[PDB]
């Protein structure tokens, strides 16, 4: 909570792109740490066809580390370096710890369940094929083909440095922000 | 929304949450082009604000193309000739969202401004919303008494719509034969005149005392 | 008028449609000369305003030849040592064309401005003239309580009065006693004592104490 | 609606001649669009002597175009240009077009009775000759005198362009604003 | 206390009073380092304080290392992006210590100041504090009628709370029209829109009317 | 007077009247000296006004050699560290000669720019005078609600009261603890607690936990 | 009424000088009009030892010239020009008609009594002396004693002429200011 | 009072430090005179642990020189600077009528019984030997066996210039401010 301390030390962001996150931050929660209702308010605004609470909550707490409470700025920057900025490891590190909902490291086809049931809920119901009860299964089997060999963290990392298109798809956002 | 686009990196980095999730389509991120803070000088006292602060809410007259009209170039600044503690709500309101209602100030100027600034009444907020309506009805009553159509408190109401209605006849009296003198022997008022001999001598007339 | 002006390439137009009706007598259009905003410095706060603003009305120290009595020259502004916070509906007036009532400011300081300035109670706005009448009534009855002639609420009035005159009286007692000191032994100290001593050597007479 | 839409691309008003226009434009109606009540407050103004409601009401019916109701800031400023700065084949469509009161374009010395009545009225009853109530008829019928040949715009057209007087007299505001 | 910091060197002399009746034991000064007053623009007006003046109350946001984060550098100033006529009070807090309430200023938006530059309503001063709680009792008041849960003056506010959900409402509805009508054929909305399409073609769906 | 200063040259000019009934004594005219507009900067807001307008109250701050104590040099100015918007009515008291008294500022702070600047409370001008004191009545009562000596709406007062003394305490105790922190292992801080350590080590006694 | 109209054209002042005595005198009356009331009341600050409203009246008098009722500030610059930077004919034509209290030109010694007991009174009773119930009359009757030959203007005029005391004591306050 | 008057003029302060201390001391104090209360408000802000009021009584008592019963801004500065800056001489003589708080100058064991009193008192009970009822007389009786030779102003400036250890802590505060 320096300025100086989370600047490009192993924060990927400069002086002025803190200051304006800083900014916006301090903008909506003047208190300087946001609490998981403010977190959904502002989740909610950039998708206003369905409802993103439900994602937001598991969003939040891949946020607060050490289940605080309320995240800070410190931890929030630095979160937002490794997700825009950050590399490979990091990234793929954080959104195994955004799935693993329990507290030890496993994946096991409900844990997830949420995970992608509020992906597609966050769309609302005015979708082309008007989705269907069973689609999100459908998704998380079709995910569970490509990386669960038998029925892990090293099977994480494999699968996605195994197939160059989620590798480009990460880094989407690096350049622009 | 747009009023919350200072989160727009807190967004990307949420959607990297898909990506192990999803089949990469190359969904095409539009590169955009890449801040200074720039200046509002309301008659005197200028107000220091960031571009992209105007920009969040493009359906006003701050952020649109519409205040191009009042850029003021060689200065580098925009000049508006409005209330200054007024306006100072008005950057309020572009801040946070919600417009407050000063206690202090007459409510036929500060509706005044919102109409200018493209902001309605509809957004303020409701901490002070209660009192805006209230004195909103007062003023819309003081017009209704004011508007009764009795040609032939509400008797002093009348009487000062008499008083105004004389000092306007006064006034187009005065202008009258201020053009008369001007025949007989300012900057806008030689212009004025000049369309007035125009009228005259259009219809072969003359205005006489 | 003139506080409609900027609509007069609006009434140019107007008027051409009586030309085709007409029978061109060649009415000598003026021929004008051809607008930089300027400032006015109410005490420090600069009020920056077109001066075409001031000059559409031509009646008031602002829109005259009698603002050139306040134009400080080699600051290129117009310095007025008035309130700053009053001087604004000033503007407010020049802008629109109706005064406005601050809620929160003493009438007999408003009423100071528009007395300055030209302009008069007559022309404020409507939307505020009921609680500025009000107000001016309460001043009113304070002043006359106050100049009742009791010599030979209001309780309370009188005894400020009488403080106050006691209070002139011990100031006119202490300048007195100043000329005294300073004949027995600040700037305009100076020059005031030498006015008393010319009053006392004109007709060979001494103050003593 | 841009500022550089209505530069001199067929507006005949610089930036500045713009500007200035939009300052006093919204000084009177901030809302940006002028309606007939306030056209009428503006221009009975200007002349004091009587009533120019009756003439500002086809004065507005000729600047709102398609009778949308309410004239906004861009129709209003072609307008204006059209007839400040204008050519001569336009300025004399506005006056047709305004005179014309109905849909189609027609003159039957009936249509302009109200036109040349407003002009005379707009005056009030303060003029030497004290006017009379056959007077308008009397411009009316030396008006036709000169270009009603047997009973146009092309007539109208035509007659204008004979006569020089007329021509001298249109283009009087273009050189002064 | 830091408060009475400008009181150090009269804190030092008095401490010598104690050497006579001591047994010197070299107690090591400090040796400090050895004053320009800095400006903090807080959208538009400049405030000029002393640093030692902030520093005094290195618990909020303007005594601290926080404000680094504020300051713009090669303007070499503050800049906040906060209400003008608001900061005037943190400033006379900074100077005293004890918070003024404004009678004039929404309880709103002065309580949002508080929160943004550290300080507390436990800090405003005896002087004014009475109505400072009665403004906020007024305005829990309304919050919690206002969230009475009536799902299925009171009456007029669940009005308005019903007003402003379909204002809510309009307002989803209109930007997903306009993301409709982005895809069929601003600056920030380019990118909503590119995160919107993020999420249609990570799950193989489409948005449609 | 010294207030009327500027008829100066009018109370001169009647002079010339008493010459030719006089017998010239040479009366010896001082031979004076001989007026630019000074800056008075309160805390970012500066205010111009001229040196002979403060000059003709030479009994207050302003008027004084003692804003030579607040005269920044290198600047040009005079900078205060008081409230902007109350200095303000100190200047308009120097121009006139009456105080106003603003009814939306808290009466404590009122007070306390008037007992900076030198004025009192007795030149205060009628106008708004009765609301004055009535405001310090309240204000009075307050203090002497709070200071009743209880101890073993007056209610809340006592346990604001009871709440502002364990505030005052705990402040004394983390005081103590944080220079307990600091001999276990800010810039003020240092001095302070080198004071501690003089005090501690004079009675070779050490503070404990 | 101009500001360059009062400048060197007559008037005494400079442009400066003109703007400092506005300034000055539209403090006291903001309305640009002074009358006889506000006109002691300043009269009588700079005497605080008796009442000066005695002279004061006559004073406004011989400054509100053709009895209007009110004194603007362009006569009262012209008299303050005359009376500190005028001439010797002007000055003391201006003091004559101070003491001429009627229309025609003419002192009876008792015209003027008046006047020296305003003089007397203006000091309150403070003095040395004590003064005296008839010491006006002794000031009157030696003042008459130079000047008085037989039983007027040029009179006044020759004997102030005469006597260089009176002379170096009017220009006095031409100097300074 | 002046700002040039104490000056370096026997006052070992310079324009600037002058010109703060006359800041911070009208913060607090805006009548430019403090008295024994607010002198004991601010005293005990620095020492929280106890109550200086007692000491700062004597402080007070020590500043207010005649007994006026408040004190100004001038003696306020020049005993700051006599204290603060001055030499050993003046520091000696301030800190001796400190300790004599009759009028003639004598310590007895007594008087200055209170002073040592305070000292100690000003630091509440939470030191690490508890302190003591008796432990202020074992200080005075120790402090009084390196001067007192049989039973004044001479053998207290001897005694300080004597011992060096003195010397070189009375000259602690002279190099920081």
């Amino acid at each position: 909570p320096e300025g100086l301390e989370q600047l490009e030390a192993q924060t990927n962001f400069t002086k002025r792109e803190l200051q304006v996150l800083y900014r916006g931050f301090k903008n909506e929660c003047p208190s300087g740490v946001v609490n998981e209702d403010t977190f959904k308010q502002i989740y909610a605004q950039f998708f206003p066809h369905g409802d993103a609470s439900t994602y937001a909550h598991y969003l939040f707490n891949a946020f607060d580390t050490t289940q605080t409470g309320s995240v800070k700025f410190e931890d929030f920057v630095t979160a937002l370096s490794i997700l825009l900025r950050g590399t490979v490891h990091e990234k793929l590190r954080w959104t195994f710890n955004l799935y693993d909902i329990n507290k030890d490291g496993y994946i096991n086809k409900e844990e997830m369940m949420d995970i992608v049931k509020a992906i597609y809920d966050m769309m609302g119901k005015y979708t082309y094929p008007v989705l269907k009860e069973d689609t999100p299964r459908q998704h998380v089997d079709v995910f569970f083909q490509k990386m669960d060999k038998n029925k892990t963290l090293d099977e994480f990392l494999e699968s996605c440095q195994e197939d160059d298109n989620i590798m480009r798809s990460l880094q989407l956002f690096q350049n622009v922000m | 929304a747009a009023g919350v686009a200072a989160w727009l990196p807190f967004a990307r980095a949420a959607a990297i949450g898909w990506m192990p999730v999803a089949s990469g389509p190359m969904p095409a991120p539009p590169r955009q082009e890449r801040d200074a803070l720039i200046v509002l000088n309301v008659s005197g006292t200028r107000f220091q604000t960031w571009q992209d602060t105007l920009e969040r809410y493009p359906d006003t007259l701050l952020g649109s193309s519409e205040r191009d009209f009042f850029y003021h170039p060689e200065t580098q600044q925009y000049f508006f000739d409005r209330d200054p503690d007024i306006f100072r709500h008005i950057l309020n309101f572009y801040r946070t969202g919600k417009l407050h209602y000063p206690r202090h100030e007459c409510i036929s100027a500060y509706d005044e401004e919102l109409a200018f600034f493209g902001l309605i009444p509809e957004i303020i907020g409701d901490c002070c919303y209660e009192e805006y309506k209230d004195r909103r009805r007062e003023n819309a009553e003081r017009l209704q008494d004011d508007a009764d159509t009795d040609t032939a408190r509400a008797d002093k109401r009348r009487a000062q719509k008499k008083a105004r209605l004389a000092r306007i006849r006064a006034a187009k009296s005065g202008s009258a034969n201020a053009y008369m003198q001007s025949k007989r022997s300012s900057s806008f008022e030689t212009q004025h005149h000049h369309l007035l001999h125009c009228l005259e001598k259009t219809t072969n007339h003359e205005f006489v005392d």
